[PDB]
């Protein structure tokens, strides 16, 4: 099998996406490679939603390899949703050619989440148990057909440029320092594991007694249960403005605390610079509440600090300090 | 932001 490097483009530190090619001849799309879902879909000619109007739409009639499947697709995300119809076609991801791959063609993309997204579609990278009926995840096909060198992939999110990278089938040591640390997956659906505590200077501020978290490339922020998140916002000095936005005084950055996630026996600090979005002197919090869920989401805020490896052979997540 | 599946 082979290793494939898939360069990722960063849009506003909030979404990281790459190019795939679908059909014969290839129709090009940008997709968010999403470790928090398992379905692969792109917009199509059958969608008249606003989001479909300002993105690339797949035309199955122009593809000689397209085979319709007939089955419906419906996906709800934390932000946004889609309906569509499943089919089969060849998708190429870097140097890996994935024939007869199930792919959703959108018919509805309601609301503006996807209207204002830079990517066209989503390529999910989680477990088959999270996939819709009749939908086989792309990476599972790649493993089952022996197209990749190893049953793992790795994600680097560049803090200081556009060198972000998804590596299929390998880890790249140029993206981290120190040692890789392995964390067992608890529930095989999302890339989920146990966090033992969240502390500031040895004092527990959140996740008292342990909690579940997922590692999700497709979530921009660090999301947690609302009461725990509110405790963190208070500790770091993030204050809600009249519009509901949690603002941070930029001049406090060198005088603010580090928030530490204890994960399988190793500490994962987030410095003020790591958790604070800094926009030309205007600063906001990278922590976000979720309504009633209690499952944490370690999104791009976290992954920028920790090079992330997703190992399907052994059901592990790997973390290392990013370069 | 986005928060990607239910
Ligand atoms: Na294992």
């Amino acid at each position: 099998g082979e290793v494939a490097s898939v360069p990722l483009t960063n849009y506003l530190d909030s979404q990281y996406f790459g190019k795939i090619y679908l059909g014969t001849p290839p129709q090009e799309f940008t997709v968010l490679f999403d470790t928090g879902s398992s379905d692969f879909w792109v917009p199509s000619i059958y969608c008249k939603s606003n989001a479909c109007k300002n993105h690339q739409r797949f035309d199955p009639r122009k593809s000689s390899t397209f085979q319709n499947l007939g089955k419906p697709l419906s996906i709800h995300y934390g932000t946004g949703s889609m309906q569509g119809i499943l089919g089969y076609d060849t998708v190429t991801v870097s140097n890996i050619v994935d024939i007869q791959q199930t792919v959703g063609l959108s018919t509805q993309e309601p609301g503006d989440v996807f209207t204002y997204a830079e990517f066209d579609g989503i390529l999910g990278m989680a477990y088959p148990s999270l996939a819709s009926e009749y939908s086989i995840p792309v990476f599972d096909n790649m493993m089952n057909r022996h197209l990749v060198a190893q049953d793992l992939f790795s994600v680097y999110m560049d803090r200081n440029g556009q060198e972000s990278m998804l590596t299929l089938g390998a880890i790249d040591p140029s993206y981290y320092t120190g040692s890789l640390h392995w964390v067992p997956v608890t529930v095989q659906q999302y890339w989920q594991f146990t966090v033992d505590s969240v502390t500031i200077s040895g004092v527990v501020v959140a996740c008292e007694g342990g909690c579940q978290a997922i590692l999700d490339t497709g979530t921009s922020k660090l999301v947690g249960p609302s009461s725990d998140i509110l405790n963190i916002q208070q500790a770091i000095g993030a204050t809600q403005n009249q519009y509901g936005e949690f603002d941070i005084d930029c001049d406090n950055l060198s005088y603010m605390p580090t928030v530490v996630f204890e994960i399988n026996g190793k500490m994962y600090p987030l410095t003020p610079s790591a958790y604070t979005s800094q926009d030309q002197g205007f600063c906001t919090s990278g922590f976000q509440s979720e309504n009633h869920s209690q499952k944490w989401i370690l999104g791009d805020v976290f992954i920028r600090e920790y090079y992330s490896v997703f190992d399907r052979a052994n059901n592990l997540v790997g973390l290392a300090k990013a370069i | 932001x986005v928060v990607x599946a239910x």
